[PDB]
């Protein structure tokens, strides 16, 4: 038990957020009320100080004479399920014949879905997001033509053997989910959930995984998150012979069930790689459109 | 009133004369880990005021030709007193922090620095300026400590991302004609309720002088940007040597 | 043998197509979600967000890029003379793009809803000055001099301790909506103009520098929404990515 | 009725509108969320907040 | 196999078949073979009047 | 004619959907089921289990894979030596490969709770002895000496009529759930490491063997949960079985 | 697995079929309706001009 | 040597907090183990050669000749269950054909 | 509702909720089990409990 | 760097022209007597 002063009138332990805000229902935009006009002293709601670092609470109600306006203009398009749950390209798997891509028939793919700067970009607008998805494979020759072709498309998590050849013993799939297709199908949509240890994926990771010396070899793994890496992708050509046809599998995912936290600045510099913030520093071009003078248009 | 502020926490106190307000981030105060978010299931300690208290890092110097600085948390304490050492005899770590930055000038004297805490601020490089080496920043860029690290490109921030969008993070800013003080409270931002010190940095602060410092020949050349900080609700669990990084 | 006729929009794949997909792991539930701060639930949450505002976009090479986000303001004639102008329109390719509403309104098509730029004075205690931020709606064109834009929606502002003031550029417009606006047909869109002028001077006394900058900061008011959302066209990536 | 909760919004005060045809929770349809915002969290993050008519910096 | 990206007003018109445009991150898209009934999607009411 | 349109994931085999299929015998009730004893109903209450751990996984000739089930504890100097070193990961390549729980975590990616060793004494009567069995969390190396591991969690044991104690090797980690570690950036996914020191010697009277062994028994936790089922990857099969 | 038939008339694309379509844009509301004049509710209103 | 397992926890072998679990049992059950569809047959219709040139193959019922759902099986001694087959038929190379 | 009970799980006190459009129940889908644990079966099968606080050999 | 380990105030100049540093009692002690060279620095009460 608890006897001196100090230790009574602590508070050490205190596990619950104090929050100075609250989230209050907005489904329309806020309506406009009447306004006239304004001649004392004091009341002066134009001056700001924005070395606060807050935003300025002045409204149009204060800066001219208004008119009421009953807005309904919903805000239910700019949620974070209406900004995401749309499907885009995160991958894209080249299954050909001769060459050096992947010649033997099968093919695996490290998941990240940040190797596609349109759908890269929506997601680094914050930093941590949590959601379930919805893949969706669409397989076709390079032409686009659509051919008699069975293939297997077995997701295989950390830990799990990665297949070395289409003859492995890896594809019989009997822990590891797997879809069988032709392509002359509807393309393969899959829902996956949240399937990481921690409470969210992050897209920024500042900070080295594992501990030690930090020289110039092991300089990869700064940014790199385990918590992150979900696993493998993989693909063949169901059978024991060589296929005939070239393939694609093209890989769309849509978010549901989004949450997201901590927002960032929108890059403006062109990306360069998978997984590192990278920037061209001798070709740095600015956010936007540049002008002759600055009192002209 | 609102100019005039006393910070006390520990053994340490900061007053100032000429502030704007304090920032409380993302709306949340710092806190303890409850029993529904935790996860590992040792004792965690917790030393209010041994490690809870302001520490002074060092003393930048704002020039005409300055660009910017930048300082990453936790790795600013982690050689220093009562917390560097918790910290690195445990395994795990959780904390807010109360930044304050300290730069004073006359009223003769212009300017303005943006005081940010950017969280997960991952650092990018060149990329040999052609953008085909994949190089890497090394650990003394990463984590550069107390001595913080000065921005090559800060319009870019280092990682690809304007500095022009950086007051929707944290922030004040220090207009000498206004304020000499800038006050940010952070609470814990992780994915998870614990972390390690050593090799996560949970966010950066960066100081960077949007306006120009000026002045006229006779003034004082010498205006320091000094920042000190105080760790809150800390918090450290899993006991082993102490190892530094 | 439940009789049925399979109807047009018979396998496609939809994008925005919101239904019911297989599940790949029976009897998964996740880790359990922690309180993290920052939440976010509406981009209109961003919007309302102040974020700088590059009016003075002139410069281009690498030495002269943090120049973009303040602008010069200086001692004059008295002549009510011009400082800065730029175009009210967000989703135009000008000053407002350095602001996360000129980027997030790249991902919509039709915003609505009243704007709202606030200008601070970064200078010293001692200089003083009063300045003209006039709001000139459609139709206007560029002013010539000063009595020309304060017939417009306008703010004197008068440099002090509060080394701030909001200018709100308010809705005046036609439709309910309005779209990106560029040359053409789409100047239909156009907002407005906004510019600076001198109303005094910028007076200093002597031992203080005789220049200062103000740094622009943008955002968006509560009456605020966008709708029919896109693609971004004002950032594109050269090819081969990694 | 009878499902697993395990989709990874179960957790949180806001009430969605799902459809699904699956034991699991995180197959079901994303749906219409609730329309709350907090614009103070980013753009008032203040301890002492300030009203629109006074001067702030009292 | 056929891909039917709407491109709103404001948003890239693709300058190519291999373009950029066609990812359809934001931007509603249908893909369909020819050997499929046609596509049929329903549209709203999208004017700014 | 019930007008429908068919959906993407159509006229696809994915393995773990579980639905409806057409039986092929009507009217077959099967042959009731009568009480067989060990019913089980959830793997968890096998990776409650002790199974021998192999600490001393050196030998690897048929003549000593015996060998690797128990490893020696002898007479020494008195200056805190160590007698072995291993690892707290079971699903990384080392001893816990011999446990049912090193096995069944195989057929899993992650996993979470507190583990249990159960070391059991296999000498004489009249041997005593005391050891110091130190659990160091992650980013603590190698320890060197018993000074550094003390720091640690840790348990004295005290030999004697109960020939067994008990090291509880506890959860703890950032993250609530922890996937199998390997040596690269899964390092992040480390358990720690266990080692016994000697803490005073192995005494033994003259007539006695001067040697014994240990036997090492490892389990898990009631507060142990595995997830996102998977196939396993330290066993592998040379093909053409049969 | 729930059993069913297809029944002819699969496939086609009748031009006067009233039916559901699958929507492109989700959580959009469009643009109110003001009060306009000469609101047209059937061409017989017209054949008595 | 009594042939149990040990019943001491961690909160007797450490100062411990409370911690309030919510890590669910329900991924290790033996449905959700075991309701996942692997290999446990192939059989071959070639036209020439040996295995079988006829166009018939009788394949005696047995899933034991695939090391993956083997091992998944003989963990136990005895198991009871309804069962789902599922047949991949394809050409070699993979081709779905009119047949 | 009147369907054939030839199931392999039929004739045991645990409780699941199955999908079926068929009339036998083997057909329908695997479902949820009840999560029920019984781990003294294997760790803890003596005749005389022991408690851990006390030392068992006594 | 080594002095803000300890018990510290950061004094600002502006209108209030003075700071108050106040030196608590920080002793083992109840009572502490007058220190000097010698073994009376046991009653020595710190730096400022
Ligand atoms: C046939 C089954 C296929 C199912 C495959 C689904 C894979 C599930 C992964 C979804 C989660 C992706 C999250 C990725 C995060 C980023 O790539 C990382 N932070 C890497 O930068
Ligand atoms: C078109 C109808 C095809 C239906 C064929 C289904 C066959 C039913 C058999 C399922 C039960 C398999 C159990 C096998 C057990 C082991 O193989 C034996 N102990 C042999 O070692």
């Amino acid at each position: 038990g608890d006897r001196v002063a100090d230790v009574i009138e602590s508070s050490i332990g205190d596990s619950v957020s104090r929050a100075l805000t609250q989230a209050l229902p907005a489904p329309t935009g806020q309506n406009t009320q009447v306004s006239s006009h304004r001649l004392d002293t004091g009341e002066v709601p134009a001056l700001q100080a924005a070395e606060i670092g807050a935003s300025s609470n002045t409204s149009d109600e204060s800066m001219i004479e208004t008119r009421c306006v009953l807005n309904s203009h919903s805000t239910a398009e700019t949620t974070l399920d209406s900004f995401f749950s749309r499907a885009g390209l995160v991958g894209e798997i080249d299954l050909p014949l001769e060459g050096t891509t992947n010649p033997n028939g099968y093919a695996n793919w490290d998941i990240d879905i940040t190797g596609y700067a349109q759908m890269r970009r929506k997601v680094e607008l914050f930093t941590y997001m949590r959601f379930d998805a919805e893949f969706t494979f669409v397989a076709c020759t390079p032409t686009g033509q659509v051919v008699p072709q069975l293939l297997q498309y077995m997701f295989v998590p950390p830990g799990a053997p990665k297949p070395e050849s289409r003859e492995s013993l890896a594809w019989q799939t009997a822990t590891n989910p797997s879809v069988f297709v032709k392509l002359t199908d509807p393309p393969a949509q899959v829902s996956v959930p949240f399937m990481s240890p921690a409470s969210a994926y992050q897209w920024f990771y500042d900070g080295y995984p594992t501990f030690g010396e930090h020289k110039q070899e092991k300089d990869l793994e700064y940014g790199a998150c385990p918590n992150n890496m979900m696993g493998t992708f993989s693909v063949r050509t169901v059978g024991s012979s060589k296929s005939k046809y070239p393939l694609v599998v093209r890989i769309y995912m849509r978010m549901k069930h989004v949450r997201a936290w901590i927002p960032r600045p929108m890059r403006n510099q062109n990306y360069l790689f998978k997984a590192n913030p990278n920037y061209a520093g001798n070709s740095i071009k600015p956010t936007g459109t540049s002008r002759s003078a600055i009192t002209t248009l | 009133s609102d100019r005039v502020a006393q910070l006390t926490i520990g053994n340490s106190t900061i007053t100032t004369q000429e502030a704007a307000n304090i920032i409380v981030g993302y709306g949340e105060w710092p806190s303890y880990c409850s029993d529904d978010d935790a996860t590992a299931v040792d004792k965690p300690t917790r030393p209010d005021v041994s490690v809870n208290r302001f520490y002074t890092l060092d003393t930048k110097l704002w020039e005409k030709s300055s660009k910017g600085w930048y300082w990453k948390f936790p790795d600013v304490l982690t050689e220093t007193g009562v917390f560097g050492q918790n910290a690195q005899f445990h395994y795990l770590y959780r904390s807010g922090f109360c930044i304050h930055v300290q730069c004073n000038a006359s009223k003769f004297h212009q300017g303005a620095l943006l005081v940010a805490i950017l969280p997960e601020y991952v650092i990018g490089t060149v990329a040999g300026g052609t953008g085909t080496e994949d190089s890497h920043p090394p650990y003394k860029q990463t984590q550069p400590g107390a001595d913080g690290f000065e921005l090559q490109h800060p319009y870019v921030l280092d990682a690809g991302i304007p500095i022009s969008q950086l007051t929707v993070c944290h922030h004040q800013r220090i207009n000498l004609r206004t304020n000499n003080c800038a006050t940010i409270i952070v609470p814990y931002m992780n994915t998870l309720p614990f972390d390690s010190a050593l090799n996560h940095c949970n966010f950066g602060l960066l100081v960077v002088p949007i306006s120009p410092l000026d002045f006229d020949q006779g003034a004082t050349p010498v205006i320091p940007i000094t920042i000190t900080l105080a760790p809150m609700c800390s918090e450290f669990a899993g006991l082993r040597q102490a190892v530094t990084q | 043998g439940f009789p049925t006729e399979l109807k047009p929009g018979t396998n496609q794949f939809l994008t925005t197509d919101d239904g019911v997909s297989a599940p790949i792991l029976p009897n998964f539930h996740p880790t359990p979600c922690i309180h993290i701060p920052g939440e976010v639930r509406n981009l209109l949450e961003l919007c309302q967000v102040e974020t700088i505002l590059e009016v003075n976009n002139v410069p281009t090479n690498a030495t002269s890029l943090m120049e973009r986000l303040r602008f010069p303001v200086s001692a004059q004639a008295g002549k009510g003379e011009l400082c800065a102008v730029f175009r009210a329109d967000p989703g135009r390719d000008g000053p407002w793009q350095s602001t996360m509403l000129g980027q997030l309104c790249g991902y919509y098509t039709q915003w609505s809803g009243s704007l709202e730029v606030t200008f601070m004075f970064t200078g010293s205690f001692m200089a003083t000055g009063k300045m003209l931020i006039a709001y000139t709606p459609p139709g206007g064109p560029l002013p010539k001099d000063r009595a020309t834009a304060m017939l417009g929606t306008h703010v004197i502002w008068d440099f002090g301790l509060q080394s701030s003031v909001t200018l709100v550029i308010p809705w005046i417009s036609n439709t309910h909506y309005r779209a990106h606006a560029r040359d053409g047909v789409f100047d239909y869109y156009t907002t407005g103009l906004v510019s600076i002028w001198y109303q005094t001077n910028y007076v200093v006394p002597i031992g203080a520098p005789n220049t200062a900058y103000i740094i622009a900061l943008a955002a968006a008011q509560k009456n605020f929404t966008m709708k029919l959302c896109k693609d971004t066209s004002h950032i594109l990536q050269t090819a081969s990515i990694q | 009725s009878h499902e697993n909760s395990n989709s990874a919004t179960e957790g949180s005060t806001i009430n969605y509108t799902t459809i699904n045809y699956y034991k699991d929770s995180y197959a079901a349809t994303a749906g219409k969320q609730s329309l709350k915002q907090d614009p103070d969290k980013f753009a008032n993050p203040v301890k002492d907040i300030f009203t629109e008519m006074a001067a702030p910096l009292k």
